[PDB]
């Protein structure tokens, strides 16, 4: 979550 | 970005900025795109795939600045969002990374060229440049890994590509990375793309023209010795976006 491939995903 | 520097739109005009507003009406950045024809942006799947409703979207195309006004920008709707049927994430690594956002003004209307607003050309097919050419990324996403806040001021660094045979190692990123995915380092790992970079552009100059190389995916951190950022090589999607920008 603190990086690349999860920007605006719920579970962050 | 991590290191690199401040830039401005005028430097990388094709550069979109993507939003999304939320229930109850906040408005949060999202990811990078870029302007490939006047009514598309391309970008990444992983940006959308958690919310794919093409209302919950904002384009500025013209914007230097995260959070407040450029002179000259332009706003749009999404009219589409097209996503890639075989997405799909590990992990770590996110297939098929590609998307497609058809744009819209209040008015009807698709980009208009300006100072601040060009297009950037696509690759010809299966051409990228050689291992160990310098390529630009640009976008609005952290300075730090660490960080809380994404800088307001667009960012822009210069990586070197990295061949598939070295992406490749166990001690980089073994089978994770397949052929239509591109590796972008820095020699002293000291600069790279972060989190809220992804879907922005990796340019480089082919036989003299700036060309859309990549669109920034993935990464195990940013800056980090051994991890490459990945990028989805473009010149492998050709038909793929031929076939979707309708």
């Amino acid at each position: 979550c603190s990086a690349r491939g999860l920007e605006n995903h719920a579970a962050c | 970005i991590i290191g690199g520097e401040f830039t401005t739109i005028e430097n990388q005009p094709w550069f979109a900025a993507i939003y999304r507003r939320h229930r109850g009406g906040s408005v949060t950045y999202v990811c990078g795109g870029s302007l490939i024809s006047p009514c598309w942006v391309i970008s990444a799947t992983h940006c959308f795939i958690d919310y794919p409703k093409k209302e919950d979207y904002i384009v500025y195309l013209g914007r230097s600045r995260l959070n407040s006004n450029t002179q000259g920008e332009m706003k749009f709707e999404v009219e589409n969002l097209i996503l890639h049927k075989d997405y799909s994430a590990d992990t770590l690594a996110h297939h098929n990374d590609i998307a497609l956002l058809k744009i819209r003004s209040k008015e009807g209307r698709c980009a208009q060229p300006s100072r601040t607003i060009q297009t950037i050309a696509l690759p010809s097919m299966y051409n990228d440049p050689q291992f160990g050419t310098s390529c630009e990324i640009t976008g609005f996403g952290k300075e730090q890994s660490t960080d809380y806040l994404y800088p307001e001021q667009l960012k822009m660094t210069v990586v070197k590509l990295i061949s598939h045979r070295e992406c490749q190692q166990p001690h980089y990123y073994g089978s994770e990375v397949t052929t239509k995915m591109l590796c972008a380092a820095d020699p002293q790992w000291k600069t790279d793309s972060c989190q809220g970079d992804s879907g922005g552009p990796l340019v480089c100059s082919l036989q003299g023209r700036m060309t859309l190389t990549g669109i920034v995916s993935w990464g195990r951190g940013c800056a980090l010795k051994d991890k490459p950022g990945v990028y989805t090589r473009v010149s492998h999607f050709l038909p793929w976006i031929r076939s979707h920008t309708k």
